[PDB]
């Protein structure tokens, strides 16, 4: 195998998906340089669990499942396993056996606009966390009382999503950070994603 | 543990800054402070990195021999000390504390940010 992973349209798209609906791109039959990635200044995030960092170009692996999605730097800590909190208990959630990387940086050049974007929505409330690697993009109206709300919008009938609102001089804390997260998996079936 | 940045300014071109990055906790988990610099036009960059405990840097091309990293966990706070400033590094800076070690590196507490901006003539 010659052919290079498709990183770039990975790390490099223009857009990125909300949290809640956080996009899943499948990775395989092809060569990957993790190395230049981990070692480069652009992260402020590259950690792995079950695997080392510098020595994910000796590995090869089955299918590597790149999902992304934006959040707010402060939530950053919440991709990881055994987290909690609105993004990883309602949002995007790692099992406890992860077996791959989080990769992360600061987007605000490219995901807020004088004026505010707020097209990057989380959603903020749910009857139960979320399993691991489970997606939600319902949207009916929560009930977090004892009145039935029926679809009504109101007291204790709450939209459950909510938008981010990423303006260019939020404080860091409040601007939005892209997220890559990396999965190794190793089936019963030949490897195909290896280094270099 | 909040971080906030201190020591932004205006200076011109060949002069010299110090940024301080004041921690309120002292949390243990902190293996490492690293200050970033955000300007438009190109994606955000990790300038310098300190180790809390043993004091090791490591710092970007862009400013290697020109910036110099430190700390006093007295105060719980990292500087950055920038000579030799040039027009290309006007940015904000801001700085963050995070885990280090085998199984990489995740700065998740943040600062707010901190201007700098380096004049010609
Ligand atoms: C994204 O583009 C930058 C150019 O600034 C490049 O350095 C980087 O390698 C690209 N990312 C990937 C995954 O190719």
């Amino acid at each position: 195998i010659t052919n290079l992973c498709p990183f770039g349209e990975v790390f490099n798209a223009t857009r990125f998906a909300s949290v809640y609906a956080w996009n899943r791109k499948r990775i395989s039959n092809c060569v990957a340089d993790y190395s230049v990635l981990y070692n480069s200044a652009s992260f402020s995030t590259f950690k792995c669990y079950g695997v080392s960092p510098t020595k994910l170009n000796d590995l090869c692996f089955t299918n590597v499942y790149a999902d992304s999605f934006v959040i707010r730097g402060d939530e950053v800590r919440q991709i990881a396993p055994g987290q909690t909190g609105k993004i990883a208990d309602y949002n995007y959630k790692l099992p406890d056996d992860f077996t791959g990387c989080v990769i992360a940086w600061n987007s605000n050049n490219l995901d807020s606009k004088v004026g505010g974007n707020y097209n990057y929505l989380y959603r903020l409330f749910r009857k139960s966390n979320l399993k691991p690697f489970e997606r939600d993009i319902s949207t009916e109206i929560y009930q977090a009382g004892s009145t039935p709300c029926n679809g009504v919008e109101g007291f204790n009938c709450y939209f459950p999503l909510q938008s981010y609102g990423f303006q260019p001089t939020n404080g860091v804390g409040y601007q939005p950070y892209r997220v890559v997260v990396l999965s190794f998996e190793l089936l019963h079936a030949p490897a195909t994603v290896c280094g270099p | 543990v909040q971080l906030v940045e201190s020591g932004g300014g205006s200076v011109q071109a060949g002069g010299s800054l110090r940024l301080s990055c004041a921690a309120s906790g002292y949390t243990i988990n902190t293996d490492a402070v690293a200050w970033f610099r955000q300007a438009p036009g190109k994606g955000d960059e990790r300038v310098a990195v300190i180790y809390t405990g043993s004091g090791n840097t490591n710092y970007a091309d862009s400013v290697k021999g020109r910036f110099t990293i430190s700390q006093d966990n007295a105060k719980n706070t990292v500087y950055l000390q920038m000579n030799s400033l040039k027009p290309e590094d006007t940015a904000l800076y801001y700085c963050a504390s995070g885990y280090y070690g085998a199984s990489g590196y995740d700065f998740n507490n943040w600062g707010q940010g901190t201007q700098v901006t380096v004049s010609s003539a």
